[PDB]
RNA sequence: UGCUUCUGGGUCGGGGUUUCGUACGUAGCAGAGCAGCUGCUGCGAUCUAUUGAAAGUCAGCCCUCGACACAAGGGUUUGU
RNA sequence: CCCAUAUCCGCAGCAGGUCUCCAAGGUGAACAGCCUCUGGCAUGUUGGAACAAUGUAGGUAAGGGAAGUCGGCAAGCCGGAUCCGUAACUUCGGGAUAAGGAUUGGCUCUAAGGGCUGGCAGCCGACUUAGAACUGGUGCGGACCAGGGGAAUCCGACUGU
């Protein structure tokens, strides 16, 4: 089975983890856990959450 | 070597885990006294009023997680008591608890 | 030939779900579920791919005050697939059909569960996407 | 009058009394029926419940919706370090049932096994089997032994071996070994004894008892849950909120006549810690333990033909509330009874396994080793470090 | 279930894991503006770096064998 | 001297009853609730160890949402304030906080609203209202305090007993 990536945090989801979300507009999201799912559903921007892949890429933390 | 002094860190957090709010700090005083018998094997444990003050410094339920204490086994001066020795427990303020071993203190 | 596996049932009798077809109904009110033998005190319940009996509460006046066969195509209650995936939809949706599973309408809005899609070829052909 | 609307009764009257098991170690109530034509083999084994994980595999079920497709399946990891055979016991069939006939123990018995014979090892002088062991050193005693073995050949019909676990290799606090009789099914009675006599004091790896894809039964004691009410113990309907004097009760515990409470009515009492036997638990993998080969520790007992990572079954942080599985393990599909650390009796099937599910061959594509102490999201520490990057600790 | 094989568990420490979400202090010519002196100096929620940081983490998580002491004990009974 | 969760009446040191005076700071419309100073107390006729069932009093629950029940009983939703908006009917007073929306933090500023002295000048000031920028993970009446609503039928006008 192929690995996904959390639609909020950027962490990769191995088989048997998280939840897959499907909106009425057709877009499908995957969430590593409920911590990531809650932030996404509360309309939080991952770029502003310090521990996400999108934040660290925007701030060059790894680089 | 009956008269001896050592400095300990007591993990109060794990001693009072799961205890009710109105009994958390009363029970820490009990777990400190119980700790003293185990380490020094003396029924007569005497907890200093500063250590009692430190343990209650944050109220009845948010007790400090770790506390550094000094145990000093001393000779019971009164011959009326059945106990020849007692243990005195004093507070040792520490800016940090990291890497603190159990230390022998020599006066 | 291949049989659908059990999934969590999220729509007990008495649930009002959206109507995801162009018939005219705006929602579907579940009054029973096909294939439910049940037991004492337990409400019949439905999941994606289940045919149900429902009434239209909001919609065309000609569609109301009567019982329609409907199939659930989306549900908000997450259900496990045999590949270990827990999937759930933003809303609960159904489509009116007849006994034979042919859609009373001609188009669907929103995605359709793969569980319901594989079970109803007439419904699948009208689905914009499959989830 | 008759009850208005029908309903099946709650619970099974077949598992009564709902009491605390009198034994901690699962007891094999029935060993498989002996087939003399089969070669000599053992029929049971003792394992410990390490904990659960989940795997990925490709199912081969023609006509299924999951044929040639991947599926995630839960598994239980049962640590099964090799057992040590210490004694042989023979039985005689009588018109009153099997009667224990003769018991012969090995010359050497380790301290893990001798602990079993004591309620306090600390206060004991460790005198168990001290005078007996001399029967193996002197000729007269030896001549008496092979007379005992010959009598077991003449008269006995069921041969069992006394195998105990090796607790020193397990991560648990307990040092007292678990000692059980295992029946020796297989050839004639003479063949059973020679095979067993050879194995006195020897070790039996689990792989010699069970094999890949085998359907076995797990016998153990469920997780104790203490005093429980009828609602939790018997799963009866909860009474309305307006009920006076409590609602987690059975309202009518009987009719006026018979003027007694019947044995078939739900009551409050013990829940859990019940002896149970569960059948048809497939073996998904028999894993080899850690081996020091050529000065390097081999521990990749969780790699598969598709996941070449050098990782062991142990999840990050170890098995929660158990420890580290460094011995041979059995990966069983689904769940089994007991808490972590619970000793489980593995037994061979009493049935004939002719079903596509029973005969299906397992080919694991992936074994999950993420932490179970939270929501672990990394399979290995190397995978974690490569993703995270250097930290302030370094 | 454990209670001397330089061995045993215990306590502290450390490491692993994991939860939250980036510590105090310090610097900033980042900061909507405002006050004072002739660009500088003050007030300023907030922001950035230090800093996936700080803090907790078995009390019923996992591994140590670094520190410290303790452990060869006590009571009541039992005989073909 | 007590004057009342122990000096009075209730068989008692009884969660009941029993007439009054004085009355601080903060928040806030407030003698509300919440915290605090002066003053007072030792948890209400016992303690210790556990944390089973069943209770009593509080909470939280995925998906559904009264399918429960005689009956929405119980709980829950709403709730402050500012700006907007508001029907039938009506005895024209009401209905009405009808119904229905938006807003609310912190911080830095701007504008208006006065007295005293000798269309101007100087000195004093007390809280308000309104607007703007910036700002935080959209959190902001952050605790406390704090109306669910609508359409109808019966009866009794209402307030009161
Ligand atoms: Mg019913
Ligand atoms: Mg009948
Ligand atoms: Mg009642
Ligand atoms: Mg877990
Ligand atoms: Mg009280
Ligand atoms: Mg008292
Ligand atoms: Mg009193
Ligand atoms: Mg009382
Ligand atoms: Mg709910
Ligand atoms: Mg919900
Ligand atoms: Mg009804
Ligand atoms: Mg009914
Ligand atoms: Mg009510
Ligand atoms: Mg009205
Ligand atoms: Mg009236």
């Amino acid at each position: 089975m192929k690995v996904e990536l959390c639609s909020f945090s950027g962490y990769k989801i191995y088989p048997g983890h998280g939840r897959r979300y499907a909106r009425t507009d057709g877009k499908v999201f995957q969430f590593l856990n409920a911590k990531c799912e809650s932030a996404f559903l509360s309309k939080r921007n991952p770029r502003q959450i310090n521990w996400t892949v999108l934040y660290r890429r925007k701030h060059k933390k790894g680089q | 070597n009956e008269v001896v002094t050592r400095e300990y860190t007591i993990n109060i957090h794990k001693r009072i885990h799961g205890v009710g709010f109105k009994k958390r700090a009363p029970r820490a005083l009990k777990e400190i006294r119980k700790f003293a018998m185990k380490e020094m094997g003396t029924p007569d444990v005497r907890i200093d009023t500063r250590l009692n003050k430190a343990v209650w410094a944050k109220g009845i339920r948010n007790v400090p997680y770790r506390i550094r204490v000094r145990l000093s086994r001393k000779r019971n001066e009164d011959e009326d008591s059945p106990n020849k020795l007692y243990t005195l427990v004093t507070y040792v303020p520490v800016t940090t608890f990291k890497n603190l071993q159990t230390v022998n203190v020599d006066e | 030939s291949g049989a659908k596996f059990r999934i969590s049932l999220g729509l007990p009798v008495g649930a009002v779900i959206n109507c995801a077809d162009n018939t005219g109904a705006k929602n579907l009110y579940i009054i029973s579920v096909k294939g439910i033998k049940g037991r004492l005190n337990r409400l019949p319940a439905a999941g994606v791919g289940d045919m149900v009996m429902a009434t239209v509460k909001k919609g065309k006046p000609e569609l109301r005050k009567k019982v329609h066969p409907a199939v659930v195509i989306r549900q908000r209650k997450s259900y496990r697939r045999k590949d270990g995936v827990f999937l759930y939809f933003e809303d609960n949706a159904g489509v009116i059909v007849n006994n034979k599973g042919e859609m009373k309408g001609s188009a669907i809005t929103g995605p359709v569960a793969k569980e319901c899609a594989d079970l109803w070829p007439r419904i699948a052909s009208n689905a914009g996407s499959i989830a | 009058s008759h009850r208005k609307f029908s309903a099946p009764r709650h619970g099974s009257l077949g598992f009564l009394p709902r009491k605390r098991s009198s034994r901690h170690r699962g007891k094999v109530k029935s060993f498989p029926k002996d087939d003399p034509s089969k070669p000599v083999h053992l029929t049971a084994f003792l394992g410990y419940k390490a904990g659960m994980t989940h795997i990925v595999r490709e199912v081969d079920r023609p006509g299924s919706k999951v044929n040639k497709k991947e599926v995630v399946e839960a598994v239980t990891i049962v640590e099964t370090p090799p057992m040590v055979v210490v004694g042989i016991v023979g039985y005689v069939e009588t018109p009153r049932g099997l009667r224990t006939f003769k018991t012969v123990f090995a010359e050497h018995i380790s301290d893990e096994c001798k602990r079993r014979f004591y309620k306090n090892w600390h206060k004991s002088k460790k005198k168990a089997f001290t005078k007996y062991c001399k029967k193996w050193q002197d000729d007269a005693g030896k001549r008496q032994l092979d007379k005992d073995f010959s009598s077991m050949k003449k008269y006995c019909q069921v041969i069992r071996v006394l195998a105990h676990t090796q607790m020193r290799l397990l991560p648990l606090r307990q040092k007292k070994a678990h000692l059980m009789e295992i029946q020796v099914n297989g050839g004639t009675v003479a063949e059973k004894l020679d095979w067993a006599r050879e194995r006195l004091e020897q070790q039996v790896p689990v792989s010699q008892v069970f094999g890949q894809d085998e359907m076995i039964d797990v016998i153990g004691v469920t997780k104790g849950k203490g005093y429980k009410g009828v609602t939790s113990r018997w799963h009866t309907k909860k009474l309305p909120r307006k009920t006076h004097r409590g609602l987690r009760k059975v309202a009518c515990i009987g009719a006026w006549h018979p003027a007694r409470v019947a044995f078939s009515v739900a009551r409050a009492g013990q829940k859990g810690y019940h002896h149970r036997t569960e059948i048809n638990k497939k073996i998904y993998k028999i894993g080899q333990g850690y081996l020091i080969k050529d000065g390097k520790l081999i521990k990749n007992n969780a790699s598969t033909d598709y996941d070449l990572s050098d990782k062991s079954i142990n999840p990050l942080g170890g098995f929660v509330h158990y420890g580290e599985v460094t011995n041979d393990f059995v990966m069983l599909k689904g769940c089994v009874v007991g808490t972590k650390k619970r000793v489980l009796t593995l037994r061979k099937s009493l049935l004939v396994q002719t079903k596509r599910r029973a005969l299906e061959k397992i080919d694991l594509k992936f074994i999950d080793t993420t932490s179970k102490f939270g929501h672990g999201r990394f399979q290995t520490v190397e995978e974690k470090k490569a993703f995270m990057g250097p930290l302030k600790k370094d």
